[PDB]
RNA sequence: GGAGUAUGGUCGCAAGGCUGAAAAAUUGACGGAAGGGCACCACCAGGGGUGGAGCCUGCGCGCGCGCUACACUGACAGAGCCAGCGAGUACUCCCUUGGCCGAGAGGCCCGGGUAAACUCUGUCGUGCUGAGGAAUCCCUAGUAAGCGCAAGUCAUCAGCUUGCGUUGAUUACGUCCCUGCCCUUUGUACACACCGCCCGUCGCUACUACCGAU
C-alpha cells in the first residue's frame, strides 16, 4: 500500500511542478520581452 | 450442462425472459421472490468474485460453498490501510493533538 | 560563467578506497570500470548475436573453393576429443620429400 | 469491467475483425455463380485493360509459370 | 499515372503491377509507381537471370563458376535440369534452387562438411 | 550490503539485514550498488535469515558494495540555555574541548578515509565462441586457427 | 520450405526499412497535396523538390486510399486476416503440474478454434519447426510458479511477434466445483477493447485480434451469446470474458465464465518465439528514471 | 515584414432547477421435435496425480500446487560402459579457539562445527531395520511416468522456475447411446443424384365489426 500510494504522490507531484513552472517562465518571458521590444522600438526610432 | 443453458433455464423458471405473454396472461399472474433469487442467481453465475475448494469435505460429519470473499477482504484491507497508514504518512512530523478524558 | 566559482567551489571529490576488511576480494568497480566492462560485454555480445545470425542462415549447399582447399571442422564425431570448430591450416611445414632430405642429412 | 461489458454489449458495437470475402479485387460486386468525355475515358482503360493482358502473358511466359 | 487518381480501375492497376512484379522478382516495393518509373531496370532482369541469383545464393563464387557451372548442368530447379542460362527466377523459385541428383560439386559439399556418405 | 551469490542479472545479498520481517517491509524497492546499477530489492530468501534477492542490470561482481538509500527523518533537541551574564551562567563546553577535557580520541574510520588507489591496467579476456557455432557457421566466416 | 519462410522473413524486413525512407520522404509528398486542394503556400524548398512533383504525379493515389482508409497496410498480419480460422495450440512448460495443464485446457477452451498438446520432453525449436511444418497461426506457451500460472507467451507465425507477458490475479476454473460451474459454452465470441490510444497500443490489439475466428459479418451484433473484453490501465492488460443473456433491450444479463487475468506485457519481440536475435520492438522498461511514471498503451 | 509552429496570459459562449437516489418493430420474444458434426470439461479401455504422515510458498486454523519418507523394486562390494544445454578479468558454505609476522588498520598457518541410469559378477536373506479411502481431476505417439546435468534471460521464479539430454511403454485411436456443446429446418454456384412445403405460443402491422361512457 505504501508503494502505490507514494508513487501516487510522486507523478501527481511532478505534474504540478512542471505546470506551475512552465506559466511562471511564459508569463515572465511575455512581460520582460514585451517591454524589451518596446525599447527596442523607442531606441530605433532615433 | 452450460452457465449459458443453466441460467436460462434458471431465469425462465422466474419468467424474466421467456416469449411474449398475452393480456389475459398478465391477467392470470395479476390473479395469482424474484428480487432475492435474482440476487441468488447473480451471487451463483458470477462465481468469480470468490474462491472454493473442488473437492469438498475431505471428511463428512453430520451434525445439525463460500469459505471466503477475496474482493471484500481486499476492499476492507484497503478501507483499514488507508484510514491508518495513510494518515501516518501525511502526518509523520505533526506535533499537538487533543487529549480528552471524558 | 568560468569566473562565476569560487576556488573551494571547484575543489572536487576524492573516490573511497576499497574497505581493508575485504581487501582480498578485489578492487571496487565505481564508475568509470563499470562503463569500461559494460563496451567490452557489449561489442562481444553484438559480434555473438551476428553470428548467431549467420548461423542461422547459413545454406547447406553452398560451394567454393577453400572447401577443395583446406581441411573442414566436422563434428566430436569424426574428429575426437580434440575438436573445437576451428578449420585449421597448416602451420608452416609440409612433406618435405626426400632428396633434400638427403642434403640436410649431409650437412648435418 | 462489468459495467463497460454491459455498455457495449447494450449499444453492441465490436472491435472484432468480420468474415471478409475471400476475393474482395476482382469480385467486389458479387453476383452468384448460378443462373441468372467518358467515353473517352472508357475507350483508355480499355486500352488500359488490353495493355495489360499483353504484358501479363509477356511477364508470366517469361517467367516460366510460377507466379 | 496518365489516369486520373480518384479511378477504381486504376488503383486496381496499380496494385495489379505492384502485385506482379514484388512476385516477379525485379522490383523491391509494392507501393511506388514511381519506383516503376524509375526502378525497373534491365540490369534487374539480368540480376533476377539465373546464374546471378545463385550466386547472390551463394552457392558457387561469382557469375563465371555460376555460369560454366549450369553449362555442364548441375543445377536443378525444383524438379528440372538446366541447360540455358537465363531460366528467370522468381522470388518464389529462389528458395527450391538447389544442385542436382548426385553431381560431384554436392559432392564438394559433402566431402568437405565430412557428412560424406556415399548413398 | 555485500553480495552472496551472482548470478547473471538476479542476486542475492549478504550482510544487511536479520530478518525476512524487514525485507518484508522493504519490499518491490530500490537499490543502487556502487558502479551504477539502478535496481530492484524484489522478495525475501529464505533459508539464510538475513539474505535477499535483488534484480540488476548486469550481474553486480562479487566485489562490489549493494547500498539502500534511505532517508531518515529527525528532530533536534529542546536544550536552551538563557545566558545570565548579569548574573552568571553556564555554559556547555564544546566538543573538541570536551575531547580535551577528559582525554578521549576524536574518532576516525581507516575505512572513511579518503586515500588514493593502486589501479592495474584493466585488460580483458579474449572473445569466445561456443563451438556448436564453431562447427555451424557458414563458410566465409569460418574462423581459422591453427 | 525452411528457406522460403526465412527468405520472406528477411525480405519482410527488407521491405520494413525501405518503408521508413519512403515514408520519411512521404512526409514531404503528403503536404504538396492538400495544398493543391487548399491554395494555401508550402514550404518554397518542398515546392521545388523536382523529383517529389515528377514521383508526386506518379503515386498520388495510394496516399488517397491511405485517407480511405481502403488499404491493408504491411506487417506480419494483414496478408490473410478474415480468411484462415486461426488455429491456436497451446502447451506449458517442460512438466507441468495439475492445476496448470486444467487451466491451459481452459484457455484452449477460451479461444475457439484452439488445440491442445502436452508437451512431455520435447525441444523447443523442433517444436516451433513442427507448428510451421503443420501452418498453424498461433503458439501459446504457458508457465507455472507453484500450481498457478506465471506468463503467457502470444506468439503469431509465420514470423511475426512474440508478446511474453507476466500474469498476475489469476484464478482457474477447477476451484469452482462442477455443479456450480458449467461445461463451457463454445461459440465463436465478440471482442471488445477498451482503452487503447496509442499506435503500440493497436499493434498489441492486432496481435490479440487475430487470435479470433471472423465473426459471420451479417448480424454481428445481434447474434453470439459470448463476448471477450481487454481493458487497460496503468499498462495492465485486463481480461474478463462473459456469456450474457439479453433479458430485453434495455437490460443484458452477464455470466461471468472465462478466466480473469491481468497480464502486463513486457516484451514484444519482433521475431517469433525462440529466437534469440530478436528485434526488440517495445519492452516493459523498468529501471530507467521516469520510465516507472510514464505510459505507453 | 510574410508564412507556419508552438507556449501560457486576457475576454465571450458553453454556466439558469416543472425538480427532489433506487424503446423500436411487417424483421420482435421464447421454446419443443426430427437431421448431422464434435469432445478426454462425453461414453468404452487404461494410466497417473492430489487427497494418508510431514515440510512449506501461495490462496481464505482451512485449503491445493510441489517436495520428501515409506522393503524386494534389497543391500554391499568390485568390474564395464554413453549424452545435451554450458564461458563477463567471472564464480567463493559459514563463523569462530590458538599461534606467526605485523608501534597500529590486516595477512598467513592449524584446527572446531568429465551424468543419473544400465549391464555383469560375487556376499547376505524380510528384520518400528509397510505407496495414501470417499472423493475428484488429468491424459491417445516421442503422448505418461522415472532419472538426472546445466542456465538462472528487466517482467514472475530460488521454499524454486526454466531449459536439454537419457530410458521409453499399456490402452483406445470406434462412437454420437449418456452428459453435453455446436449447427442444421434461411439465404450461399448449375450436373448426372436424392428429397419434398417441421411445430408451438404468441407479438407487431392492415382490415372488419363490437362495447359503452363524455
Amino acid at each position: 500500500f505504501i508503494r502505490r500510494e507514494q508513487l501516487r504522490i510522486k507523478k501527481e507531484k511532478d505534474e504540478a511542478y512542471e505546470k506551475k513552472f512552465k506559466r511562471i517562465i511564459a508569463e515572465i518571458q511575455n512581460e520582460e520581452g514585451r517591454a524589451a521590444n518596446e525599447y527596442a522600438r523607442e531606441k530605433a526610432a532615433r | 450442462g452450460s452457465q449459458l443453458k443453466r441460467l436460462k433455464a434458471s431465469l425462465r423458471e422466474q419468467g424474466l425472459i421467456g416469449p411474449q405473454k398475452s393480456k389475459k396472461q398478465k391477467r392470470q399472474n395479476a390473479n395469482d421472490q424474484k428480487a432475492e433469487a435474482l440476487k441468488s442467481i447473480r451471487e451463483q453465475f458470477n462465481p468469480f468474485q470468490f474462491k472454493t475448494n473442488a473437492r469438498g469435505p475431505k471428511f463428512e460429519v453430520t451434525t445439525n460453498v463460500i469459505k471466503g470473499r477475496p474482493e471484500l477482504s481486499r476492499a476492507r484491507s484497503e478501507e483499514k490501510r488507508r484510514q491508518t497508514i495513510l494518515v501516518e504518512m501525511q502526518r509523520r512530523n505533526k506535533v499537538g493533538g487533543i487529549i480528552d478524558r471524558r | 560563467m568560468s569566473s562565476l566559482r569560487h576556488a573551494i567551489q571547484r575543489r572536487a571529490h576524492k573516490e573511497r578506497a576499497q574497505p581493508l576488511e575485504r581487501q582480498r576480494l578485489g578492487i571496487l568497480e565505481k564508475k568509470k570500470d563499470y562503463r569500461l566492462r559494460a563496451r567490452d560485454y557489449k561489442k562481444k555480445q553484438a559480434v555473438l548475436k551476428s553470428l548467431r545470425q549467420k548461423a542461422a542462415e547459413r545454406n547447406e549447399d553452398e560451394f567454393y573453393f577453400g572447401m577443395m582447399s583446406r581441411k573442414g571442422p566436422g563434428s566430436a564425431l569424426t574428429r575426437g576429443k580434440g575438436f573445437t570448430g576451428t578449420v585449421d591450416g597448416d602451420r608452416g611445414n609440409k612433406a618435405l620429400s626426400v632428396e633434400t632430405v638427403r642434403l640436410l642429412k649431409t650437412q648435418d | 469491467i462489468e459495467e463497460l461489458i454491459k455498455r457495449r454489449i447494450l449499444a453492441g458495437e465490436f472491435d472484432e475483425v468480420l468474415r471478409r470475402r475471400p476475393d474482395m479485387f476482382g469480385n467486389p460486386h458479387g453476383v452468384r455463380r448460378g443462373l441468372v468525355a467518358d467515353e473517352k475515358l472508357r475507350r483508355d482503360e480499355e486500352e488500359i485493360k488490353r495493355m495489360w493482358k499483353e504484358i501479363s502473358a509477356k511477364l508470366d511466359a517469361l517467367s516460366s509459370w510460377h507466379y | 499515372s496518365l489516369l486520373p487518381p480518384d479511378n477504381e480501375v486504376r488503383r486496381k492497376h496499380e496494385t495489379l503491377l505492384l502485385d506482379k512484379l514484388y512476385d516477379m522478382g525485379i522490383l523491391s516495393t509494392k507501393a511506388k509507381l514511381s519506383a516503376v518509373e524509375h526502378n525497373v531496370t534491365v540490369s534487374a532482369f539480368a540480376r533476377r537471370r539465373l546464374p546471378v541469383v545463385m550466386t547472390r545464393l551463394r552457392m558457387a563464387e561469382t557469375v563465371q563458376a555460376a555460369t560454366k557451372l549450369i553449362e555442364q548442368g548441375h543445377v536443378r530447379v525444383g524438379v528440372e535440369e538446366v541447360r540455358d542460362p537465363a531460366f528467370l527466377v522468381t522470388r518464389n523459385m529462389e528458395d527450391f534452387v538447389t544442385w542436382t541428383v548426385g553431381s560431384k560439386i554436392k559432392q564438394n559439399i559433402m566431402k568437405y562438411r565430412d557428412k560424406l556418405d556415399d548413398f | 550490503g555485500t553480495p552472496w551469490k551472482i548470478f547473471k542479472n538476479t542476486a542475492f545479498i549478504k550482510d544487511m539485514f536479520n530478518s525476512s520481517l524487514e525485507i518484508a517491509k522493504f519490499e518491490g524497492a530500490a537499490i543502487r550498488t556502487v558502479s551504477g546499477i539502478r535496481g530492484q530489492i524484489k522478495r525475501a530468501l529464505s533459508k539464510p535469515e538475513g539474505y535477499f534477492r535483488a534484480t540488476f542490470e548486469d550481474k553486480i561482481l562479487l566485489s562490489d558494495i549493494v547500498i539502500l538509500k534511505a532517508w531518515y527523518p529527525v528532530k533536534p533537541k529542546q536544550f536552551y540555555n538563557p545566558a545570565t551574564n548579569l548574573i552568571g551562567w553556564q555554559s556547555m563546553r564544546l566538543t573538541g574541548e570536551i575531547r580535551r577535557a577528559e582525554n578521549i580520541p576524536t574518532p576516525q574510520n581507516p575505512n572513511s578515509t579518503y586515500r588514493k588507489i593502486e589501479r592495474p591496467e584493466r585488460h580483458f579476456n579474449p572473445l569466445r565462441v561456443p563451438k556448436n557455432l564453431a562447427a555451424e557457421l557458414p563458410f566465409k566466416s569460418q574462423i581459422v586457427q591453427t | 520450405m525452411l528457406r522460403k519462410q526465412a527468405r520472406q522473413r528477411r525480405d519482410y524486413l527488407y521491405r520494413r526499412a525501405l518503408l521508413l525512407r519512403d515514408a520519411e520522404i512521404a512526409e514531404k509528398r503528403a503536404k504538396l497535396r492538400a495544398a493543391l486542394a487548399s491554395g494555401k503556400p508550402l514550404d518554397p524548398k518542398i515546392a521545388n523538390d523536382k523529383e517529389l512533383r515528377k514521383d508526386f504525379d506518379y503515386d498520388v493515389s495510394r496516399d488517397i486510399a491511405k485517407e480511405q482508409g481502403e488499404i491493408d497496410i504491411d506487417d506480419e498480419y494483414s496478408e490473410l486476416s478474415g480468411i484462415v480460422d486461426p488455429r491456436v495450440l497451446v502447451t506449458t512448460s517442460r512438466d507441468p503440474s495439475s492445476r496448470l495443464m486444467a487451466f491451459s485446457k481452459e484457455i484452449r477452451l477460451m479461444f475457439p478454434t484452439a488445440i491442445r498438446l502436452n508437451r512431455g520432453n520435447l525441444i523447443l525449436p523442433d517444436l516451433v519447426m513442427s507448428a510451421q511444418r503443420e501452418r498453424l497461426s498461433d503458439i501459446i506457451l504457458l508457465h507455472e510458479h507453484r500450481g498457478t500460472p506465471t506468463a503467457i507467451t502470444i506468439s503469431h507465425f509465420p514470423h511475426g511477434p512474440t508478446l511474453m507477458a507476466s500474469l498476475h490475479n489469476v484464478v482457474l476454473r477447477a476451484d469452482i466445483p462442477k455443479s456450480i460451474k458449467g461445461t463451457v459454452s463454445e461459440s465463436y465470441p465478440h471482442l471488445i477493447f477498451e482503452g487503447f490510444r496509442t499506435p503500440l497500443g493497436q499493434r498489441v490489439v492486432k496481435i490479440l485480434k487475430h487470435l479470433f475466428p471472423p465473426r459471420d459479418p451479417t448480424n454481428n451484433a445481434k447474434s453470439g451469446n459470448r463476448v471477450i473484453t481487454f481493458v487497460n490501465q496503468d499498462d495492465c492488460i485486463e481480461v474478463r470474458h462473459h456469456v450474457y443473456v439479453r433479458t430485453n433491450y434495455n437490460s443484458v444479463e452477464l455470466s461471468e465464465v472465462g478466466p480473469r487475468f491481468t497480464m502486463r506485457p513486457f516484451s514484444i519481440t519482433m521475431g517469433t518465439l525462440e529466437n534469440k536475435d530478436a528485434d526488440v520492438e517495445w519492452h516493459l522498461s523498468q529501471y530507467t528514471r521516469t520510465g516507472r511514471k510514464k505510459n505507453y498503451f
